[PDB]
């Protein structure tokens, strides 16, 4: 799940 | 608001072997680019960050095709790739796809370059399949859409305005989104032929979003 | 020309056990009334014999989702067929096909229902399905666009005349036809195992529809 | 192929 959410967080 | 100078400005921001290989491999790497592209976007980077990723799990097949549709305008029976790499008619029949990449060539490629869709059209049309309020599991699926209204709102001045001779001009850059529609289910039902059989290297961030909703 | 009035005239010259075997029954039933209504549509008939038979192959199942989709509106959790029959959401979850048939109430009968479409709208949208320039082996592509062209040129001005309040009715209209292509897909999909497992009845008609092109 | 044919032909 993570790495689009990392990458959303900036 | 919704300007359209500030998505024409999200496009110009994120400016740069085996045919499927290629594929996959420059798929992962704009998956990356698509995220800075998405936060680029007017109100977008407000939305609860569950909704993001429902959005960008939702669109990111359609935004990708249409980005490297339109890349391949100045090309001749052929695609060109975000890794710089040309797959053309030829390559892309003797692997396999011929008949995904010919739809792409004709619904999609041949008509951005007969209408000479310009970057503005091409970012709010993208800015449209982002703001996909019929996208399951929504928080709130009706600020979602006043999203979208905005944009097309945005869309159809431009296009008024920079083509006053060209009354259905508006019209004929939504009525490619069927299309877009379509050849985005055939793509990614070859993406997911593809991890299935596993012959073909599948990096990461492309293997996050072919993984189950 | 392409006028308006004719095309609500074709929409109302048409008009009137198992959730699965209904379904069959109804499709092709409705299959029939299909070429009725596609020939009372302006310059349809002035087309070559073999394209009108292209644009009915390529079209038919969104012609007839989207009729049912907005006889629905009047209806709660379910779709009115053709027979008569309701299939509410329970009956088809319990049929196995609850998924598509979600879909259709949230991405197409309520989106109609909630925004009031009218016969003639629904009308010009099936009118500009019907003249789909995409579609493989016409023999004239530019002049099928040049039909779907002048449809949404009268689509536009009826809706601008009937609802100058809404000055995005008309792009509102055109974006259900992603979802309504999506929803055609997966339909046709399932009508596909139907067959292929053949333990549902299938007409004649219907069964043409199915088989090779 | 022959039901729609038919039916177009009137
Ligand atoms: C052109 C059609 C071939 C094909 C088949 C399966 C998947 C895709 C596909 C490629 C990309 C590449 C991105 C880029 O280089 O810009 C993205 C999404 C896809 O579904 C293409
Ligand atoms: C509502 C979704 C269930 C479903 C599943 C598979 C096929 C269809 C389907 C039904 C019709 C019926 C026509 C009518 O009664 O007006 C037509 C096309 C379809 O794909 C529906």
């Amino acid at each position: 799940h993570k790495i689009l959410h990392r990458l959303l967080q900036d | 608001d919704m300007p359209v100078e500030r998505i024409l400005e999200a496009e110009l921001a994120v400016e740069p072997n085996d045919p499927v290989t290629n594929i996959c491999q420059a798929a992962d790497k704009q998956l990356f680019t698509l995220v800075e592209w998405a936060k680029r976007i007017p109100h977008f980077s407000e939305l609860p960050l569950d909704d993001q990723v429902i959005l960008l799990r939702a669109g990111w097949n359609e935004l990708l095709i249409a980005s490297f549709s339109h890349r391949s305008i100045a090309v001749k029976d052929g695609i060109l790739l975000a890794t710089g790499l040309h797959v053309h008619r030829n390559s892309a029949h003797s692997a396999g796809v011929g008949a995904i990449f010919d739809r792409v060539l004709t619904e999609l490629v041949s008509k951005m370059r007969d209408m000479q869709m310009d970057k503005t059209e091409l970012g709010c049309l993208r800015a449209i399949v982002l703001f996909n309020p019929d996208s399951k599991g929504l928080s709130n699926p009706a600020e979602v859409e006043a999203l979208r209204e905005k944009v097309y709102a945005s869309l159809e001045a431009y296009c008024k305005h920079k083509y006053p001779e060209q009354p259905g001009r508006f019209a004929k850059l939504l009525l490619r989104l069927p299309a877009l529609r379509s050849i985005g289910l055939k793509c990614l039902e070859h993406l997911f032929f593809f991890k299935l059989i596993g012959d073909t290297p599948i990096d990461t961030f492309l293997m996050e979003m072919l993984e189950a909703p």
